[PDB]
RNA sequence: CACGGGAAACAGCAGUGAUAAAAAUUAAGCCAUGAACGAAAGUUUGACUAAGUUAUAUUAAUUAGAGUUGGUAAAUCUCG
RNA sequence: ACAGGUUUGGUCCUGGCCUUUCUAUUAAUUCUUAAUAAAAUUACACAUGCAAGUAUCCGCGCCCCGGUGAGAAUGCCCU
C-alpha cells in the first residue's frame, strides 16, 4: 500500500496483531465521537487505528460509527440479553481505551489457549488422507512398511498375476 | 447427500495402491460409498507384514466405544479385528474357520501318511 | 533419602557448574537464514536485552532428565491355543487419542501362536513413533549409532551432536540411551574433551555419571587448568553430597575444610592419581599468587 | 448397479437360489456361539450406552459447569 | 468376565484413581436377554414416547 | 579409474589443484539453453552406453570423480555452507541421474556422520516419567488365566445333545452333510 | 540504471554513521542466533540516556509489491524459477 | 434452498396426488395378491419364485 | 414437473452406427473391502479385486530417434 | 519476472506484440521391455450379453453403489 496517510494499518500483520476478542454474547459495538476539540483526540485515534483490528478479530460483531451528535464521546455495547454497557471516554488515550475494553469485556488469555487447544485437537496426527487435512496419504510412506509400487516395484511372489498363474497351472 | 434411510456403520475403507491395499477404519453412513464421505476416521489396519514381521492396527478406543454406544453397527472384518484386539470377545467365524483349519490340516497329515506308504 | 538428580541443591550446583557463555550457547545454525532486524537501543535497553537473553539461555539449558534402566514388560493378557496356526505374522493393536499420555497407552501384541500379550519397550516406542510423528526420530534404528560411526563422529569431535541425536531419538529410561551416553562419557574421559560440553545442557549428565563412577580426577585437572576453582570445590561438595559415607567426607567434617583445603583433602584421599591434582593445584596457587 | 424399473435377466428369471449342505453338530455349536456372542456384545453395547449417557449428562449438568456459569456471571457483575 | 483388554482398562482406571480392591469386574446380562429368531415381529406401528 | 576404492586420493592429488584450484568443480561450467531462463529440469542422462552426448556435466567430464559417501570434500561443493541445503541441479549443472546419486550420497553421508548438518535441540518426549500405570506395569492375572482354561467356557468344543442332532437332521434332511467329531488339539506339520 | 545504482549505493548509510548521528547503540538481532543481542556498532562520544520515542503505529512508506510478496499473494510463475549459478 | 427465481411447480404435487389416489383405489386384495400356482411355485401377482426350503 | 402426450429410451459395464482433431476387453472371479438378504452356514454384486489394450504421465534399464544452427537463443561447411 | 527482441538518420520517455518457464489434449516423425497413475469427442440413436438379490413363502432392498455435466449464475459459508 502506497496510498493512505498511515499505510501500515492496512496490512495483514497489523490486522492480525491487534488482540481484542469479545465474548460470544457481544453483538453491537457503537462509537459516538466528535471531530473537534482536544478531548476527543483519543477516541479519534481509536477510530483511526484499532477498530479494523477489533472487527477482524470479531467478524460477526457489528461495529457502528456516529459523529457529532453528543458532546462527549462514548462507546456502547449491546449484548444478547438486552444488556447495555457504556464506556465513557473524555480524556483517556488510545492504549488506555484498548486495555479498558479488554478488561471490561474481552476473552481471558487462558480461554484463548484453551480455545486453540480444542481447536488443535481436531487435527490428530494418527489420521490418514489428503495432504490438506492429514499429514500422510499412503501407509507406504512410513519407513518400516512396504514401499509404494509406483516407486519401488514389488517382488513377484506377492503379485496377483503370478498368483493367478500358479493357481491356474 | 440426502438419503432415504440407512444406519451408521463402522467398517473398513479400501484405499491404497495396486497390489498394496490399505484399510482405513471408518465410522460413516451405510448408504454412502466405500471411499465416500465419512463421519469420523477412527483407525487404520495394515494388511501386509513389515520388515519386523508385524501387521499393524490402530484403534481410537474412546471414539469407537462412543459410536457403538450411540448405535453404530459393525461389519464382520471389524468385529474380527476387535475380537483379535480383545476389546471384544473372539468372533465365532474366527473360531469355526480355525477349527476348520485344524480338521483340514489333520486330514492333510493323514493323507500324507497314507501317500507315504 | 538418597540424592536424586532433581534435588534443588544438585540442580543449583550443576547450574553454577555449567557456566554461561552467550556466544557458545547462541551459535549461527545451519538452517535457512533470514535477514536480521536492526534497532536503536539505549544502554539500559542493552542490558535488558542481554538479561532476557540470559533467561532464554537458562530455559535453553533446561537439562534432560536421567533415569535408570527400565524393567522389561512380560505380561500375557490371554492365551488362545486354538489360533496357533491361523495367521503367520503377529498383530499389534495401538491405543491412539490426544488426551491419553504416552506412558499410559495400551500397546498389545497378538502372537501367531495365539497369545494376547503386552508389547516390549522397543516395539512400544516404535508404535508411538509411527502413529505419532515427531522430528528427530527414525522408525528403524539408525546406522549412525553403530560403533564405527560413533568413533567417526568422536574423532570428528561431534559429541554434542551425538548426545543431541541420542536424546532426540531414544527415551531416557531406555537401554540404548544409557549405553550411548555412557560410551560418550567414557570416550570424552579418555580424550579430555570436557571443554566441548561446558555451556551445553548435557554437562550435568556427565557430571552425574562421573560422581557415580568415582572418576573426578581428569575433570578436576581440566577445571584447575581452565582456572575455575570455586566451581571445582563445588564439584567436590557435590561429591561429598552424593557420597555421605566417604572417608573424604569424614576427613572434611573433621578438619572443617574450606574450598582449597577440600580439594587438597580429596586429592590426598580418594583421587586415583592425586599427584597430578596436587601438582596442578600447586602450579595454579603459585601462578595466582605471583600474578595477583 | 440395477434399478427398480429395469426388467430382470432372462437366464436368471427361471433360476432359484440353492442353500448349501448343513453339518448338523457344527451348525448347532455355531448357533450357540452366536447366541452367547450376541449376548456378550449386547451387554457391552448397553454398557457403552450407559457410558455415553454418563458423559453426556455430565457435559450438560456437571458441577464444574455450574462453577463456570457462576464464575462468569460473578465476573460480569 | 469382561473381554481381557477391556478388563485391563478397568483395572488400569481403578488403579489410576487408587482403588486397591482386586475384585473381578463382572459384566451383567439381565438386559442382554435375546429373544430368538422365530418370534413374530410386531407389525403394528410403535407409538413414539 | 585407477583410484576406485579411494575417491579422496584424487581430491588430495596435485592434478585436482592444478586444474580446478580452490574454486568448486561446477564454477567453470556453463549450461547452454534456449533463452534467458534455463529450464527447470536439466538433461536426464548425459552418457548413454559408450557415447558422451555434447557438453558433459562438471562431475561427468572428469571420470576420476566418484560420487560416494567416503569423500566429503567433493560433496561439500554441492552443499551450501551457510544455508546448509543441497543445491538444485540447475544451480550446479549436473545431469539428473548424477543429481539423484548426489542426493543419495549426501543423505548417506549425513546418516553416517561424515557431513555436518543442523541438529535442533529437542525437549524430552513425555512430561512425567512413570511406570506405575497398569499399561506398562503388570496386571494381576485372571482366574481363568491361572487355571489354564480358555477365557470363556464356549471357546472350546462341547458335544451337543443327540436329540438336537436328530432335530437338525429332521429339519435338514435331504440336504444333509456328513458329521465330524471333536477337533484336534494341536496340528502336526507337513 | 548504472547512474541510479551508483547514486543509490553511494547514498548508502553505514551503521557507524547511524550510531554517530543517533548517539545510541545499534543492535543486530540475528534470527539464526536467537535472542542474542549482537552489537555491531557503538556511538563514539557522549551516549544519550534518553530512549527513542516508541510510536504505536510507525509512519513508514510501504511498497505494494513488497507487501504482496510478504502476504503470499505473488503467484507469478517467474518469481520462483530455479536458475543457474551466480 | 430458497432463491428469488423459484418457479411454482404444480405437476409434481398433482402426480403425487394422483399416485396416492390410484394406489388407494387399486390397492390389491389379499386373495389375488397371495394366490399361488402349485406346480411352478411362482406368484402370479408379484412374480416371485418360492425358496426351495419352503417347497 | 410427468397426471398425460410424443414413444418404446445403455448420461451402468462391455461394444455398434452417426458425428468429432479425439478410438480400452462384446473379458476372469466374488479370493480380499463395501452394499443387499437371512438367526446362520452362506448367496449375489460389469461396485470392487486381479488382469488385457494405449508412449497419455513418472521410474528403472534392455533402447536411438526428433528438433535446431541470422538476432532474441546454444550451435554450419560445400553445392543447386 | 533478474528480464530480453522490436517504433527512429539517431537519443530519451510512453506504450503495445512476441520470446524465454510449467502442465494437459490432438496431429506429424520415431519407438525396446516392465512397474505405477489415468483413460477424456458427443444429454445423438442403439444389434446383443450381463450389471438386485436374499430368504421356509410374508417381508426386506431395488439411480442404495455406479454414470454424466444437459440445465441453472446456478451457488461457497452459517442458523
Ligand atoms: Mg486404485
Ligand atoms: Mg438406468
Ligand atoms: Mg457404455
Ligand atoms: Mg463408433
Ligand atoms: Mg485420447
Ligand atoms: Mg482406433
Ligand atoms: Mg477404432
Ligand atoms: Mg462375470
Ligand atoms: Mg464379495
Ligand atoms: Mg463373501
Ligand atoms: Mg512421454
Ligand atoms: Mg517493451
Ligand atoms: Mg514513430
Ligand atoms: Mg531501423
Ligand atoms: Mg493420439
Ligand atoms: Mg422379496
Ligand atoms: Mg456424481
Ligand atoms: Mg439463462
Ligand atoms: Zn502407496
Ligand atoms: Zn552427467
Amino acid at each position: 500500500p502506497m496510498k493512505g496517510r498511515f499505510p501500515i494499518r492496512r496490512t495483514l500483520q497489523y490486522l492480525g496483531q491487534g488482540d481484542v476478542v469479545f465474548k460470544d454474547s457481544v453483538k453491537v459495538m457503537t462509537v459516538n465521537y466528535n471531530t473537534h476539540g482536544e478531548l476527543g483526540e483519543g477516541a479519534r485515534k481509536f477510530v483511526f487505528f484499532n477498530i479494523p483490528q477489533i472487527q477482524y478479530k470479531n467478524p460477526w460483531v457489528q461495529i457502528t460509527m456516529f459523529k457529532n451528535m453528543t458532546p462527549s464521546p462514548f462507546l456502547r455495547f449491546y449484548l444478547d440479553s438486552g444488556e447495555q454497557v457504556l464506556v465513557d471516554v473524555e480524556s483517556k488515550s488510545n492504549k488506555e481505551i484498548v486495555e479498558h475494553i479488554r478488561k471490561i469485556l474481552g476473552k481471558n488469555e487462558e480461554t484463548l489457549e484453551k480455545e486453540e487447544q480444542e481447536k488443535k485437537q481436531l487435527s490428530h496426527p494418527a489420521h490418514f488422507g489428503p495432504r490438506k487435512y492429514c499429514l500422510r496419504e499412503c501407509m507406504c510412506e512410513v519407513e518400516g512398511q512396504v514401499p509404494c509400487p509406483g516407486l519401488v516395484p514389488l517382488p513377484k511372489e506377492m503379485t496377483g498375476k503370478y498368483k493367478a498363474a500358479l493357481k491356474a497351472t | 447427500r440426502a438419503y432415504r434411510g440407512g444406519h451408521l456403520t463402522i467398517r473398513l475403507a479400501l484405499g491404497g495402491c495396486t497390489n498394496r491395499p490399505f484399510y482405513r477404519i471408518v465410522a460413516a453412513h451405510s448408504k454412502c460409498p466405500r471411499d465416500g464421505r465419512f463421519v469420523e476416521q477412527l483407525g487404520s489396519y495394515d494388511p501386509l507384514p513389515n520388515s519386523h514381521g508385524e501387521k499393524l492396527v490402530a484403534l481410537n478406543f474412546d471414539r469407537i466405544r462412543h459410536w457403538i454406544g450411540c448405535g453404530a453397527h459393525l461389519s464382520k472384518p471389524v468385529e474380527k479385528l476387535l475380537g483379535l484386539s480383545g476389546f471384544y470377545p473372539l468372533h465365532p467365524m474366527m473360531i469355526t474357520n480355525a477349527e476348520r483349519l485344524r480338521r483340514k490340516r489333520a486330514r492333510e497329515v493323514l493323507l500324507a501318511s497314507q501317500k507315504t506308504d | 533419602r538418597k540424592p536424586t538428580f532433581m534435588d534443588e541443591e544438585v540442580q543449583n550446583i550443576l547450574i553454577k557448574m555449567t557456566g554461561l557463555d552467550l556466544q557458545k550457547i547462541f551459535k549461527p545454525a545451519l538452517q535457512e537464514l533470514k535477514p536480521p532486524t536492526y534497532k536503536l537501543m539505549t544502554q539500559a535497553q542493552l542490558e535488558e536485552a542481554t538479561k532476557q537473553a540470559v533467561e532464554a539461555a537458562k530455559v535453553r539449558l533446561k537439562m534432560p532428565p536421567v533415569l535408570e534402566e527400565r524393567a522389561p514388560i512380560n505380561d500375557v493378557l490371554a492365551e488362545d491355543k486354538i489360533l496357533e496356526g491361523t495367521e503367520t505374522a503377529k498383530y499389534v493393536f495401538t491405543d491412539i487419542s490426544y488426551s491419553i499420555p504416552h506412558r499410559e497407552r495400551f500397546i498389545v501384541v497378538r502372537e501367531p501362536s495365539g497369545t494376547l500379550r503386552k508389547a516390549s519397550w522397543e516395539e512400544r516406542d516404535r508404535m508411538i513413533q509411527v502413529y505419532f510423528p515427531r522430528e528427530g526420530r527414525r522408525i528403524l534404528t539408525p546406522v549412525i549409532f553403530k560403533e564405527e560411526n560413533l568413533q567417526t563422529m568422536y574423532s570428528q569431535d561431534q559429541h554434542v551432536d551425538v548426545l543431541n541425536l541420542c536424546v532426540a531419538q531414544f527415551e531416557p529410561d531406555s537401554a540404548e540411551y544409557i549405553k550411548i551416553h555412557h560410551h560418550t562419557y567414557e570416550d570424552i574421559d579418555k580424550c579430555g574433551k570436557y571443554d566441548l560440553l561446558r555451556s551445553t545442557r548435557h554437562f550435568g549428565g556427565m557430571a552425574w555419571y562421573f560422581v557415580n563412577k568415582k572418576k573426578i580426577d581428569g575433570l578436576l585437572i581440566d577445571q584447575i587448568q581452565r582456572d575455575l576453582v570455586s566451581d571445582a570445590t563445588s564439584l567436590v561438595h557435590l561429591y561429598h553430597i552424593l557420597h555421605p559415607d566417604g572417608q573424604s567426607a569424614q576427613e572434611a567434617k573433621k578438619q572443617g575444610a574450606e574450598g582449597l583445603h577440600l580439594i587438597k583433602v580429596f586429592a590426598k584421599t580418594e583421587a586415583q592419581k592425586g599427584a597430578y591434582i596436587e601438582l596442578t593445584l600447586q602450579a595454579y596457587q603459585e601462578a595466582f599468587i605471583t600474578h595477583s | 448397479r440395477k434399478t427398480r424399473h429395469d426388467p430382470p435377466a432372462k437366464s436368471k428369471a427361471g433360476r432359484v437360489a440353492t442353500p448349501p449342505a448343513v453339518d448338523p453338530t457344527e451348525f448347532f455349536v455355531l448357533t450357540e456361539r452366536y447366541r452367547q456372542y450376541r449376548q456378550t456384545v449386547r451387554a457391552l453395547r448397553l454398557e457403552f450406552m450407559s457410558e455415553v449417557r454418563k458423559k453426556l449428562h455430565e457435559a450438560r449438568a456437571g458441577v464444574q459447569a455450574e462453577r463456570k456459569a457462576q464464575e462468569d456471571a460473578a465476573e460480569h457483575r | 468376565p469382561y473381554p481381557p483388554l477391556l478388563r485391563a482398562m478397568i483395572l488400569a482406571q481403578r488403579q489410576k484413581y487408587g482403588d486397591t480392591s482386586t475384585e473381578e469386574p463382572m459384566l451383567n446380562l439381565e438386559r442382554a436377554r435375546i429373544d430368538p429368531w422365530d418370534y413374530p415381529a410386531k407389525l403394528e406401528a410403535k407409538t413414539k414416547t | 579409474s585407477p583410484y576406485k576404492d579411494e575417491p579422496w586420493k584424487y581430491l588430495d592429488s596435485e592434478e585436482y589443484q592444478n586444474r580446478y584450484g580452490s574454486r568448486p568443480v561446477w564454477a567453470d561450467y556453463r549450461r547452454n539453453h534456449k533463452g534467458g531462463i534455463p529450464p527447470q529440469r536439466t538433461r536426464k542422462m548425459c552418457i548413454r552406453g559408450n557415447k558422451v552426448a555434447g557438453n558433459p556435466c562438471p562431475i561427468c567430464r572428469d571420470q576420476k570423480l566418484h560420487v560416494d559417501f567416503r569423500n566429503v570434500k567433493l560433496l561439500e561443493q554441492f552443499v551450501c555452507a551457510h544455508t546448509g541445503i543441497i543445491f538444485h541441479a540447475p544451480y550446479t549443472g549436473v545431469c539428473m541421474k548424477q543429481h539423484k546419486k548426489l542426493t543419495q550420497a549426501i543423505q548417506k553421508a549425513r546418516d553416517h556422520g561424515l557431513l555436518r548438518y543442523h541438529i535442533p535441540q529437542v525437549e524430552p518426549r513425555d512430561l512425567d516419567f512413570s511406570t506405575t500405570h497398569g499399561a506398562v506395569s503388570s496386571t494381576p492375572p485372571a482366574p481363568t488365566l491361572v487355571s489354564g482354561d480358555p477365557w470363556y467356557p464356549w471357546y472350546s468344543w462341547k458335544q451337543p445333545p443327540e436329540r438336537e442332532l436328530s432335530r437338525l437332521r429332521r429339519l435338514y434332511q435331504g440336504r444333509l452333510r456328513e458329521e465330524s467329531g471333536p477337533p484336534p488339539e494341536l496340528m502336526p506339520e507337513v | 540504471l548504472t547512474r541510479g545504482l551508483f547514486l543509490g549505493l553511494s547514498r548508502q548509510e553505514t551503521h557507524q554513521q547511524l550510531a554517530d548521528k543517533k548517539s545510541l547503540h545499534v543492535v543486530e538481532f540475528r534470527e539464526e542466533c536467537g535472542p542474542l543481542p549482537i552489537v555491531v556498532a557503538s556511538p563514539q562520544g557522549a551516549l544519550r540516556k534518553d530512549p527513542e520515542p516508541e510510536d504505536e503505529v510507525p509512519d513508514i512508506t510501504l511498497d505494494w509489491e513488497d507487501v504482496k510478496a510478504a502476504q503470499g499473494m505473488k503467484r507469478s510463475v517467474w518469481s520462483g524459477l530455479k536458475r543457474a549459478a551466480t | 434452498m430458497a432463491r428469488k427465481k423459484v418457479r411454482p411447480r404444480l405437476i409434481a404435487e398433482l402426480a403425487r396426488r394422483v399416485r396416492a389416489l390410484r394406489e388407494q383405489r387399486e390397492r390389491p386384495r389379499d386373495s389375488q395378491r397371495y394366490a399361488l400356482d402349485y406346480e411352478t411355485m411362482m406368484r402370479p401377482h408379484s412374480g416371485n419364485r418360492l425358496p426351495m426350503r419352503a417347497w
